[PDB]
């Protein structure tokens, strides 16, 4: 219902190009670019936007009288500094990290627009001990106040402490300048949510079977085929599924039997977009429909909707016979007949369909976005050297 | 007030330095009417957060016409305020202004106005054309008052230093006092001792000037109060030369 420290939310204008209702996120780079940018999450049901690209942590809000003990500074900001939660007020400083890159946010001395005289850009240093990274909190409600509790769904303004300019939005340009945005505050995932080994959303995670799951090697299909397989794959990268539900708000939330389930490949980017027809097909987000990515969970091969919450850890990793259906089908994961073996959905196949789980960890995830961002650079500007 | 007034002021100030200079050519509206606004900024002495906003380098209107009595005052107060020491004369501006010192009436007034931003300056090679142009406005009032200001202010410019443009300055005293033994430039003349003195250091034609120099210290001698004072350091003047020597 409100606030404290360690708490992850997004911040999202509905903005407008000629009466848009563009639902238009704050997306960080991070990991080769300090630069942040918009993200239209509108048409998520056929171009699901990412999501671990724009969450972000409360690090430490804190009073404005609290901030010159870190100017009588010159350690670790007393450690907590103080308990505890640190319920959220108005009229704070906040510190804010990105959570994949884990980049700190700050803003600009950068003029990298118009010019416009001198209003600033937005950053993304290490150095929180710098007040481009602090953040004086302002309900823009009157109907509201300052000082009060700080409640799930409410609108902001984000004004700088340094350069003390407002969270501008501009055309389509993310600024510091003496104008101001308010800001939606979507509650994903707090706090803590809520136990080791449990499907809780946003996760990647590899897909066993007792044995997992292939994806081919590269020299390229584009590894748009998925099969079975022992080995390392695991070890390997393609191993490797963010989930993603169709809700916005609260999406890391537990995961429990047929949820909504935006799947996704990590080192292609593409969804697991299902060919509706005899199997399974992989393409990015423009494909990725309720007919395409969309499928449920169930515990058993015959056999979620409202949780503004983290819900109920529902199903370990280990511990996990998940018979996944796709909802635009009914199909069910099988497998045909280099242990290669090609899975398929399908009504029933084989009778192995509810398949074992486990999670990944942050660095070999945050390789894995690097090397997808990686050859995204790379291949382009390779040709870039062909023109 | 200050303090606040400045953050209230991201709202509404009304490519603004684009047509800073627009207008010129066109009845003083706007040209005073930014004027102004830039002296009300141009106000403001950690806090100094400000101080890029203070910035937010736009200094097209130094080198302007570097009116003419309004506006270029208010800038220099205004650079002065939010902005080594020999890098500056660039911004001649003084080029139109003390070679503009006998233009005969607005004119007339701002030479007694720019004094005040003459005597500002006390905050390598045309620094001799500086003082150039320095002796020209100097001679040509040696407006009273803000002139015997600026006297104290050309001595003190004169040894603030290339270096040997600065002996030259040192010994344009000895130049201007062709015509001495006037009454003016008699302290200038009685100071002149300090700037000898100042060439004496590492300075100790030149030796001739010291000696015509000598011989004009001596005619002054047998010339005959403010004289009578300065006459004092015209003896000064011998000894600072003894270790130097160790309109126009």
């Amino acid at each position: 219902q409100f606030l404290r420290t360690d708490d992850e939310v997004v911040l999202q204008c509905t903005a407008t190009i000629h009466k848009e209702q563009q639902k238009l996120c704050l997306a960080a780079e991070g990991f080769g670019n300090r630069l942040c940018f918009l993200e239209s999450t509108s048409n998520s049901k056929n171009v699901p936007p990412d999501l671990s690209i724009c969450t972000f942590v409360l690090e430490q809000s804190l009073s404005v009288r609290a901030l010159q003990e870190m100017l009588a500074n010159t350690f670790m900001m007393k450690t907590a500094q103080g308990g505890g939660h640190r319920t959220l007020l108005y009229g704070h400083a906040i510190l804010l990290r990105h959570s994949y890159s884990g980049m700190y946010l700050c803003c600009l001395s950068t003029s990298r627009s118009s010019t416009d005289k001198l209003a600033f850009d937005v950053g993304l240093q290490e150095d929180t001990t710098g007040e481009a990274c602090w953040w004086t909190i302002h309900p823009a409600s009157k109907q509201r106040s300052e000082g009060e509790k700080v409640r799930v769904g409410d609108d902001l303004i984000l004004v700088s402490v340094s350069s003390e300019r407002y969270l501008h939005l501009s055309y389509l340009h993310v600024d510091a300048a003496f104008q101001q945005t308010l800001w939606s505050v979507a509650p994903i995932s707090s706090g803590s949510e809520a136990a080791q080994g449990y499907l809780i959303g946003g996760d990647v995670l590899r897909l066993l079977h007792g044995e997992c799951l292939t994806v081919p090697s590269g020299e390229h299909e584009q590894r748009r085929t998925v099969h079975y397989e022992g080995g390392a794959v695991s070890v390997h990268a393609r191993s490797l599924w963010r989930l993603e539900t169709l809700r916005v708000a609260w999406s890391g939330s537990h995961i429990r039997w047929g949820q909504p389930f935006r799947l996704r490949h990590v080192t292609t980017g593409k969804y697991l977009s299902l060919m509706e027809d005899k199997s399974l097909l992989l393409m990015d987000k423009e494909k990725a429909d309720v007919k395409s990515t969309a499928f449920t969970f169930r515990s058993s091969k015959e056999k979620r909707k409202e949780v503004d919450g983290m819900g109920t850890s529902e199903i370990k990793y280990g511990d996990s016979v998940c018979f996944i259906q796709h909802i635009g089908t009914g199909l069910w994961l099988t497998y045909q007949s280099s242990i290669q073996r090609k899975a398929i959905m399908h009504h029933e196949g084989h009778m192995d369909d509810g398949l074992n789980l486990s999670r990944s960890q942050h660095e070999e995830s945050r390789t894995a976005r690097v090397i997808r961002s990686t050859v995204f650079l790379f291949n382009r500007f390779i040709r870039g050297l062909d023109a | 007030n200050a303090n606040v007034v400045v953050r209230l002021l991201i709202r509404r100030p009304e490519g603004l330095l684009a047509a800073m200079e627009e207008a010129i050519k066109i009845g003083n509206a706007i040209m005073t009417f930014y004027a102004a606004l830039i002296d009300l900024l141009g106000r403001c002495a950690e806090a100094i957060r400000i101080r890029s906003i203070l910035r937010s380098g736009d200094l097209v209107g130094v080198i302007s016409i570097a009116f003419c009595p309004d506006h270029k005052a208010a800038m220099v107060l205004f650079l002065d305020r939010v902005y080594v020491q020999d890098f500056l004369l660039h911004l001649l501006g003084f080029l139109p202004d003390l070679r503009a010192a006998a233009s005969l009436t607005d004119m007339a007034l701002a030479l007694n106005r720019y004094l005040c931003t003459a005597v500002l300056p006390l905050l390598l090679f045309a620094g001799t054309e500086h003082h150039a142009s320095l002796i020209d406005s100097l001679l040509h009032t040696v407006k009273g008052c803000s002139l015997t200001k600026a006297q104290r202010d050309s001595i003190e410019v004169c040894l603030l230093s290339r270096p040997s443009m600065m002996q030259h300055l040192l010994r344009r005293l000895v130049f201007d006092v062709p015509l001495l033994n006037k009454m003016p430039l008699k302290l200038l003349t009685n100071h002149y001792e300090r700037c000898w003195k100042y060439y004496c250091l590492p300075g100790g034609a030149s030796e001739e000037e010291l000696h015509l120099s000598r011989k004009l210290f001596w005619g002054i001698f047998d010339a005959l109060y403010e004289q009578e004072l300065f006459k004092l350091a015209l003896p000064c003047l011998s000894a600072v030369a003894g270790a130097l020597p160790p309109n126009f």
